């Protein structure tokens, strides 16, 4: 926790699968991320007006 | 002293105070049984066996009731909607005053075998100790299980002398209690099969008064008689609830699956019924065979039952509910008064557009309309800067076929927004949410309520059987091990058997 | 006078013998590209 | 003469490095199988055909993002047998219809069977009262809810835990979003039974630690004990006035201590899978009734329990696409629930 | 303890505590019965489950 | 109803602690 | 508000000064064995 | 937002709520606020709460 | 509340998959099993000085 | 048989073996398959 | 102790090494050409990297039918 | 008839027994050749 | 709040029946010779 | 009369304070869902 408050994030393996044409093919860690993308889009839902939540 | 975990240990030793607490235990059970009919007989409302059936009602021992034969009441009605029925002393309150009765006799017998405990007949002859010769004991009971399973089969189930079960049609629309023929080949051991029910009665009955003879006349072997402590009544208590898990798994995946013994107009539907969405397929097939026959679409629609579409809706789906959200499914989205028809939904250029609906994984569920292929059309947008497919930009318009509505058609978008928002739970519907002030929030039936108490305890009875089990088998160190056990016996190196004497080095 | 065929024996093999081959094709599979 | 069952009696009871035993018959090959069979489908085996996801090291996939994922939502709760109606008896087949998944849990159910059998089969020889079988049921009932209840409430396996780091991170994500299964009480005692006997480990072996006898010389202390010796190694007395005097109580009794050791974690974990067997069913603690209500009615009305509410509905949104393929689900852009800018 | 007239009636029924058959006894027979009770509950399960599919046996509310 | 039942349960609970703590059971060393 | 501050301020000032002072009132010394 | 047992919470749903972002990391004791009014409003109590547990 | 935050955290952190957590998960999943593992065992052993009609 | 290739130098050389497989793998995340790349 | 004998006499002798600096070695080159050869993406039926997808399509090969999920697999593979 | 379900379940059937029988074999055999002394 | 009329009556029961059940055993304890 | 099984019960103070924590923290659990 004390250490993410400076934003060091857990490991990013989106769209760390690729296909030989470059078609992404989703592992675990993609579905994870729509989880996540769910509550960033909803959370504190007024509070932001710019695209980027950077803090 | 004992501690308070243990008090019912007092009668391990005492025959007659044991069956005196079963008697207890018994009329307990049989008084809940008499009282819990009584209370469901005084809020039930027996008008309206299609929209207002027992399942709706949070009614749990009527099913039961229904299910091998009791089916009316004194007061004149069926739970099939007939009037002026007599249904002799066996009616719903017959069945509760006997429970009541058996229960006061059996309360009685408990207080006399309480005082009168030094029974000479529970004293072995031999030592004057207290003694149950518990082999024989089963082989008695099983006896008697067995008599009782092949008549209740041979007889009741048959008809022969007896109401039989309660069967229904594939759709559960003319449910009705008829005697029932055994089923001797294969699709005996289907689970929709009723007459395997009362094949299960007769053999199974059988089979238990065999072996019970057996039990009766042939000793337990040395070998098993030391290995499961046959002396020890807590060895009894160990099996007995092992059993009793397994029945409990078994009766809980048959009322959550389905099968002859769980009818759906007794219980309600079944999950899986929405999820195959079962009953819109047959409905389908209806309106499809009327259309091709000559019909108009007015009519096709209105040659459905009411209690067949009344079935294809979410709110009678047993796993839409809340585990704090108490009461009858009524309590939730209303009393159900009518069906309003079939909602079909069009966009301006005329094509038939579908909502498409909620699954039961969703506690809610946007509004998107496709065509026949499954491409969008429209839908109710959440940010409207960028909509496409509102209904006000497609002109979606909805008109009703059969029901309350027939013939109808809306076209103002707030209105034709709200039959599509219904529509994601299927079939519509007209509610009465006043007479118990409905909360409009979805609650399970008596399947799911049923299903989630067994699956509960079954898994708590497996502790039970852990416990009991461990008790039986480790009684010589239930206060603790040998003060003086052998450092041999547990270092490693001495003896060349693991726990025997004679393998020493 | 130490055995050498024992159930401890057989039990280190049962798991010693498929981690080293899969060892191997894990390996390998760290050339392979798309 | 003795039976030839004494014989193998005794074989199997033979002291060796690894126990065996009657129990060993059945715990050996399911152990063996469950993990070769999560080693194998991890290092080899896809998810391309019943989730349309890479699962395997082969595919390029991580310790962290592998898996021996479900099979598809149209298997239902098929056993998915080898030489079931499925498969067939091939081998390729199988693997590709998810049939490692039920190869892995119905051999690791047998498998803890097998191990609580070797705990009660042990305790037995060695002459001890059979404790730890008993803890042991907390982890059963854990695997059984959860593997297997769960999922035959459901619509199929599909909706169980698939086998892997990642997999399982998706599952908790899941329970937010669909079941709220944080708000539930029977969850909340389980997270109590959890944390509270992580506690008790902490402070139970920091406590032995800080009052133990001086027995050596060593500045190093772990010499100064003898297995057999008779003497209590740490001061129960200091420990016992220790504790009054800094949280108010204090264990007097060590063997109250042991077994309330045994209890807080093993009914913890009890509790949780009860209502995971309310969830095989959507049985959930998903709403308060009354601020649904009041929020309803109130639009100037706001919780942290209407907030969390908000989350689920995203978490709903925008996960169940690509979480839920055989739904074939198409979400246009301009139905996704979103706040403001985000 | 008290004699009555039903307790010397059922007197020979809780007569034989502790009453064993030699050694093994039945024990290989009821064996058998419960190879063949594991059998039989395994085909009802996987009829059950549709893993086991018989002709005129439709596993269904359609049957 | 809903307030005072949840402010009463936890006064019990505080109450309890100053039993718990200052009318326990002596530990008795002998 | 500035005697609500005041009063803190002096409060806090007095717990504090005890602590100093305490610890540096022979604590060394304030155990069982060697002193 | 409401977080306590008279306006509306539960024991579950309850909370005392966090100090207002317009805030920051700014030290806002009970004297920096014009009156009790605001000093609720803005998440005083949260402040004095978790800087006297840390420090207890 | 605290699950507000556990929620928000694991959106903007992914903290499920940041190896700290997961010591995190395995220190208390693991003091809770060596928890339980340690009470059995010692509860397993306890000397016999008692009778059947008292606690241990 | 007996104690020839002393435990400390086996004990080194495996070690220094799953540093090198494991480093391997570390690499593997960077080229090729599941590199995002 | 049980008998066997210990772990560390057994991995500091020569004859322990003279068969597993042959046995260790083989076994890991066999795993490597499973891999190398291609063989394992056969065995096992997982894609390669060429084929997820057919050239044209972004519809995944999912199963839909229980009974018939082998030839709808075996349809997804005649049509790459 | 014997449905392909059928003839796969006496498959399992077989290969199960196979299995339980050579592991019962081989483990009688070897207790009876390796015995534990009573001396 | 529109709550569940039952809710008080159910907590009530809840601590009432078994606290009054620990306090018999714990009085009828103390009054042991 | 007589009966040779009966036994007494105890429950001491420590084993009151730790149900009663058990009852009541219980009840704080339950109570909001009871409510609902
Ligand atoms: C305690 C610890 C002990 C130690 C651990 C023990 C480990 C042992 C391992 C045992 C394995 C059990 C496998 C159960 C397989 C199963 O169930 O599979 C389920 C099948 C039924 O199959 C399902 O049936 C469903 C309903 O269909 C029905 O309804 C449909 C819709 O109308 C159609 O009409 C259809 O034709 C009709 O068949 C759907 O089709 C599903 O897709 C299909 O999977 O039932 C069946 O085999 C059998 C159902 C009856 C027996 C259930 C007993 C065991 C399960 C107890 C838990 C259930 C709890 C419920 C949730 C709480
Ligand atoms: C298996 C038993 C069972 C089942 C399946 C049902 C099912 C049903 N009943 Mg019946 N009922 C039962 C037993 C049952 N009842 C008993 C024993 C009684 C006497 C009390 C009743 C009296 C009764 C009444 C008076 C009514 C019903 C009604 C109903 C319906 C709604 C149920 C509901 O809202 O539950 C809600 C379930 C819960 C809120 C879950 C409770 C979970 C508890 C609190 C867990 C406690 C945990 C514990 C404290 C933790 C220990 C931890 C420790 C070890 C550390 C439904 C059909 C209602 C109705 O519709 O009838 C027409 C109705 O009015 N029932
Ligand atoms: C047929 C089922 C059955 C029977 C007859 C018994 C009988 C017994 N049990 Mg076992 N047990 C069972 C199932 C059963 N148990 C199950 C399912 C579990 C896991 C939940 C256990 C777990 C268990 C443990 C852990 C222990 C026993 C012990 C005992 C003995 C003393 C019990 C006592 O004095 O309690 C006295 C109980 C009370 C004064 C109050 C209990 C109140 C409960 C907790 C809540 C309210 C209960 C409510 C009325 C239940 C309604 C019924 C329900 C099924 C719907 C006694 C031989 C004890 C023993 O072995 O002593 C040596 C012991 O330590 N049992
Ligand atoms: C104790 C060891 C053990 C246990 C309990 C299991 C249990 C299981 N295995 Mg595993 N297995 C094992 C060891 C074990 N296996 C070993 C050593 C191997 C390597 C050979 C395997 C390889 C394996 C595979 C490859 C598969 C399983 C599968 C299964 C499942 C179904 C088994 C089945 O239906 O058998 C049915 C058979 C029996 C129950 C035996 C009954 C014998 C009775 C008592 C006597 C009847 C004999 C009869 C008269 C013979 C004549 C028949 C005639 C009419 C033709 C089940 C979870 C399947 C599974 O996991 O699918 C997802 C599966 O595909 N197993
Ligand atoms: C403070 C935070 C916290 C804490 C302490 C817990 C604690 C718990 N959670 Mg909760 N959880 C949390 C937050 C938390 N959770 C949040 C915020 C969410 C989002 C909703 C969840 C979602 C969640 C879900 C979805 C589930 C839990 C479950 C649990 C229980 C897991 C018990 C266990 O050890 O299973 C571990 C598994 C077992 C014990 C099964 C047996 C395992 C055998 C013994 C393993 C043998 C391994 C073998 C030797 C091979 C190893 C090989 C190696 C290579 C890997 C436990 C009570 C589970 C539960 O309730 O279960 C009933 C569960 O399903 N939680
Ligand atoms: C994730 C959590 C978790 C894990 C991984 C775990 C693991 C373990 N617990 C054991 C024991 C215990 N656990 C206990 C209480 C608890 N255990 C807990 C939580 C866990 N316990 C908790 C919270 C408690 C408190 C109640 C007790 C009291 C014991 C023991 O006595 C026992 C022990 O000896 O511990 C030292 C060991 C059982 C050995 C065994 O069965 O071998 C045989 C292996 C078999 C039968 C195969 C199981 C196959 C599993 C079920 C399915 C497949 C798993 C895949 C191979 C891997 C998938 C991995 C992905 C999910 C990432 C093992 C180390
Ligand atoms: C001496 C005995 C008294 C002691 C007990 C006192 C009560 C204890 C608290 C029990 C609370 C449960 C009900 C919640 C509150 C409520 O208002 O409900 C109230 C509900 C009744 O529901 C009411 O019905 C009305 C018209 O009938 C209206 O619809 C009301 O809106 C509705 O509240 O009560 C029940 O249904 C009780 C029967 C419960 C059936 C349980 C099945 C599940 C079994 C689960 C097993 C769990 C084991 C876990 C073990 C570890
Ligand atoms: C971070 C973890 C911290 C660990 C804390 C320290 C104490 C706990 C030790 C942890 C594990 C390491 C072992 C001690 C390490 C230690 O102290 O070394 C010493 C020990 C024995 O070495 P020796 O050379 O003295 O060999 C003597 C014996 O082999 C008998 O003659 O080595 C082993 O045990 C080898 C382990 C591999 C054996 C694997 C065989 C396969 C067995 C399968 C298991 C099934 C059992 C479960 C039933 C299903
Ligand atoms: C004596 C007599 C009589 C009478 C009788 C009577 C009147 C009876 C009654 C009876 C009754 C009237 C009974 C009742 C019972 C009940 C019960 C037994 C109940 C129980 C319950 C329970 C157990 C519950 C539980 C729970 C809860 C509460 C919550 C939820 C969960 C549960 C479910 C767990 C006569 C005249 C005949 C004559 C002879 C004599
Ligand atoms: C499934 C199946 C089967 C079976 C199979 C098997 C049994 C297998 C096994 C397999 C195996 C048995 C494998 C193994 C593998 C292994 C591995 C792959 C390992 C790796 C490792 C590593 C990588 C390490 C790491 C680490 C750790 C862990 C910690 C310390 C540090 C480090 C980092 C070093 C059969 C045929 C019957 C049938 C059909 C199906
Ligand atoms: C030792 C400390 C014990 C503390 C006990 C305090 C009780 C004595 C002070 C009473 C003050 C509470 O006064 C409170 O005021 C506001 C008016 O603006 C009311 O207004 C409120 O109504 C509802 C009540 O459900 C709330 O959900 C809502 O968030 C709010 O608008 C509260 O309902 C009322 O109860
Ligand atoms: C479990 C299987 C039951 C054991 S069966 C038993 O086997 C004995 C030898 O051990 C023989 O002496 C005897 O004839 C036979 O009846
Ligand atoms: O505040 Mn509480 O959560 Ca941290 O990120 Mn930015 O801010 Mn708000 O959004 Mn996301
Ligand atoms: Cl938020
Ligand atoms: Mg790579």
């Amino acid at each position: 926790i004390s250490t993410m408050a400076f934003n060091l994030n857990g490991f990013n393996f989106n769209h760390s699968v690729i296909d030989a044409k470059g078609n992404v093919i989703n592992t675990w860690a993609d579905i994870i991320n729509r989880a996540n993308l769910g509550m960033e889009v909803m959370h504190e839902r007024n509070a932001h007006n710019f695209p980027l939540d950077l803090a | 002293g004992l501690p308070w975990y243990r008090v019912h240990t007092v009668l391990i030793n005492d025959p007659g105070r044991l069956i005196a607490a079963h008697l207890m235990h018994t009329a307990l059970v049989a008084g809940w049984a008499g009282s819990m009919a009584l209370y469901e007989l005084a809020t039930f409302d027996p008008s309206d066996p299609v929209l207002n059936p027992m399942w709706r009602q949070g009614m749990f021992v009527l099913p039961f009731m229904a299910r091998l034969g009791v089916t009316g009441s004194w007061s004149g009605w069926s739970i099939t909607g007939e009037t002026g029925i007599d249904p002799g002393f066996w009616s719903f309150e017959g069945v509760a005053l006997a429970h009541i009765v058996l229960s006061g006799l059996l309360f009685l017998a408990a207080c006399w075998h309480w005082v009168y405990w030094d029974l000479e007949l529970f004293r072995d002859p031999r030592t004057g100790e207290p003694a149950l010769d518990l082999p024989k004991m089963f082989g008695i009971h099983l006896f008697l299980a067995g008599l009782l399973c092949f008549g209740f089969g041979a007889f009741h189930l048959t008809g022969l002398f007896g109401p039989g079960m309660w069967v229904s049609d594939p759709y559960g629309l003319t449910g009705s209690v008829q005697p029932v023929a055994p089923e001797w080949g294969p699709d005996g051991f289907n689970p929709y099969n009723p007459g395997g029910v009362v094949a299960h009665h007769i053999a199974a009955g059988i089979v238990g008064i065999i072996a019970g003879l057996f039990h009766i006349l042939v000793r337990p072997p040395q070998r098993l008689y030391k290995a499961l402590r046959m002396g020890n009544i807590e060895t009894v208590l160990s099996s007995s609830i092992a059993a009793v898990f397994f029945a409990a798994f078994v009766v809980a995946g048959t009322m959550w699956y389905g099968s002859a013994t769980t009818p759906i107009e007794l219980f309600g539907p079944t999950r899986y019924q929405w999820d195959s969405s079962y009953f819109q397929q047959e409905i389908n097939r209806r309106v499809q065979a009327s259309l091709a026959s000559g019909a108009t679409l007015e009519e096709a629609w209105s040659a459905i039952p009411e209690k067949l579409a009344f079935y294809d809706y979410i709110g009678n789906n047993p796993a839409k509910g809340g585990l704090f959200r108490t009461g009858p499914m009524n309590k939730g989205d209303g009393i159900a008064q009518a069906w309003k028809g079939h909602a079909v939904f069009r966009n301006k250029e005329g094509e038939e557009l579908f909502v498409r609906r909620m699954p039961a994984f969703f506690e809610s569920f946007p509004v998107i309309l496709t065509d026949k292929n499954g491409v969008v059309k429209a839908d109710i947008p959440f940010r409207r800067a960028e909509s496409k497919y509102s209904f006000e930009q497609q002109g979606v318009t909805v008109s009703f076929y059969g029901g309350e509505l027939n013939g109808q058609t809306f076209t103002d978008p707030p209105t034709v927004k709200s039959y599509a928002r219904k529509a994601i739970f299927g079939e519509i519907f007209e509610f009465d949410t006043e007479t118990l002030n409905s909360d409009g929030i979805f609650r399970t039936s008596p399947r799911g309520w049923f299903t989630f108490a067994h699956a509960v305890f079954a898994l708590l009875f497996f502790f039970g059987h852990i416990w009991h089990g461990a008790r039986t088998l480790f009684r010589d160190v239930f206060s603790g091990i040998d003060p003086e056990l052998s450092p041999e016996q547990v270092e490693w190196g001495f003896y060349q058997k693991v726990g025997d004497v004679t393998t020493r080095r | 006078s130490y055995p050498i065929f024992t159930v401890r024996w057989v039990a280190v093999h049962t798991l010693a013998v498929p981690t080293i081959f899969f060892l191997g094709a894990i390996a390998a599979m760290q050339f392979i590209q798309r | 003469e003795r039976g030839w069952f004494d014989i193998l009696d005794d074989w199997l009871k033979r002291d060796r490095f690894v126990f065996v035993g009657w129990s060993g018959i059945l715990l050996f090959p399911c152990a063996y199988l469950a993990l070769g069979g999560w080693l194998t489908g991890t290092t080899f085996v896809t998810s391309w055909y019943t989730h349309g996801l890479a699962s395997s090291y082969l595919e390029g996939c991580n310790f962290l993002t592998v898996a021996v994922s479900t099979p598809a939502n149209s298997m239902g709760h098929s056993l998915l047998l080898l030489w079931g109606p499925e498969a067939q008896g091939d081998f390729t087949r199988w693997c590709q219809l998810g049939g490692l998944w039920t190869f892995i849990a119905l051999h690791g159910a047998f498998g803890l069977i097998g191990f609580m059998l070797r705990q009660f089969e042990i305790a037995r020889l060695v002459g001890v009262r059979p404790y730890n079988a008993i803890a042991f049921s907390a982890p059963i009932a854990v695997f059984v809810s959860v593997f297997l209840i769960y999922p035959l409430g459901q619509s199929s396996w599909f909706f169980a835990p698939s086998f892997g780091v990642a997999a399982i991170f998706r599952f908790l994500l899941f329970f937010q979003g669909f079941h709220n299964w944080t708000l539930n009480p029977f969850h909340m005692m389980g997270v109590a039974g959890v944390l509270g006997g992580a506690l008790l480990c902490a402070i139970h072996g920091a406590t032995v630690e800080n009052t133990l006898f001086q027995d050596g010389e060593g500045a190093s202390t772990f010499r100064a004990f003898n297995p057999t010796q008779a003497e209590e190694t740490y001061s129960m007395v200091t420990a016992n006035r220790f504790w009054s005097q800094i949280f108010g109580i204090a264990f007097s009794n060590k063997r109250w201590l042991h077994f309330f050791m045994l209890f807080v974690p093993v009914t913890g974990l009890w509790m949780s899978a009860i209502g995971v067997v309310g969830l095989a069913l959507n049985l959930r603690s998903y709403d308060f009734i009354s601020q649904e209500i009041r929020a309803a009615e109130d639009p100037e009305f706001e919780t942290f329990y209407t907030k969390n509410l908000l989350l689920n509905e995203g978490i709903r949104a925008w996960m169940a696409p690509q979480d839920q393929p055989h739904e074939n689900f198409v979400f246009p852009e301009e139905v996704l629930p979103r706040g403001n800018a985000l | 303890a008290r004699r009555t007239w039903l307790g010397d009636i059922l007197r020979p029924l809780n007569s034989e505590y502790g009453k064993v058959a030699p050694g093994w006894g039945t024990t290989p027979l009821m064996a058998v019965f419960m190879g063949l009770f594991l059998v039989f509950l395994l085909i009802i399960l996987e009829i059950y489950n549709s893993t086991l599919i018989l002709d005129g046996v439709n596993v269904s509310w359609k049957a | 109803m809903e307030t005072i039942t949840y402010v009463f349960i936890f006064a019990c609970i505080i109450a309890l602690f100053f039993f718990a703590i200052f009318f326990r059971e002596p530990p008795r060393i002998t | 508000m500035e005697t609500l501050k005041i009063t803190v301020y002096i409060v806090v000032t007095f717990f504090v000064l005890l602590f100093v002072f305490g610890f540096l009132s022979g604590d060394p010394a304030r155990n069982p064995k060697r002193k | 937002v409401s977080g306590s047992l008279l306006y509306g919470n539960n024991i579950i749903t309850g909370a005392v709520v966090p100090s207002s972002n317009a805030i920051g990391l700014h030290f806002y004791p009970i004297w920096e606020a014009a009156s009790l009014d605001e000093w609720l409003y803005n998440g005083g109590p949260y402040q004095l709460i978790i800087f006297h547990f840390l420090l207890g | 509340g605290t699950f507000n935050f556990m929620i928000v955290f694991q959106a903007e952190h992914n903290i499920l998959m940041h190896p700290f957590h997961q010591l995190g998960v395995a220190g208390v999943f693991g003091g809770a099993l060596f928890c339980a593992m340690h009470g059995s065992l010692v509860t397993s052993s306890l000397i016999r000085e008692t009778t059947e009609t008292e606690s241990a | 048989e007996g104690g020839r290739i002393p435990l400390w130098i086996v004990a080194t050389v495996a070690g220094m073996g799953v540093i090198v497989i494991v480093g391997l793998f570390f690499y593997g995340a960077y080229a090729g398959l599941g590199s995002s790349l | 102790t049980t008998g066997e004998r210990p772990f560390s006499d057994i991995i500091t002798s020569v004859r322990y090494w003279v068969i597993h600096s042959i046995t260790i070695p083989a076994l890991f080159i066999a795993g490597w050409l499973f891999v190398s050869t291609g063989l394992a993406y056969d065995v096992f039926g997982t894609p390669r990297p060429d084929s997820y997808y057919a050239q044209e399509q972004r519809s995944i090969p999912l199963v839909t039918d229980r009974f018939e999920a082998k030839q709808q697999v075996e349809t997804f593979l005649e049509q790459l | 008839t014997i449905t392909p379900s059928l003839k796969g379940f006496f498959i399992g059937l077989l290969s199960g027994a196979v299995v339980l029988g050579l592991t019962f074999a081989v483990l009688i055999a070897i207790s009876q050749i390796d015995k534990v002394q009573r001396s | 709040m529109e709550v569940n009329q039952l809710g008080l009556i159910a907590t009530a029961l809840f601590v009432l029946v078994p606290s009054v059940f620990l306090i018999i055993l714990y009085v009828q304890t103390e009054s042991q010779q | 009369e007589p009966n040779p099984n009966r036994q007494p019960v105890e429950l001491n103070r420590t084993s009151l304070y730790l149900g009663l924590l058990l009852i009541l923290v219980l009840a704080l659990l339950f109570s909001s869902y009871f409510f609902n």
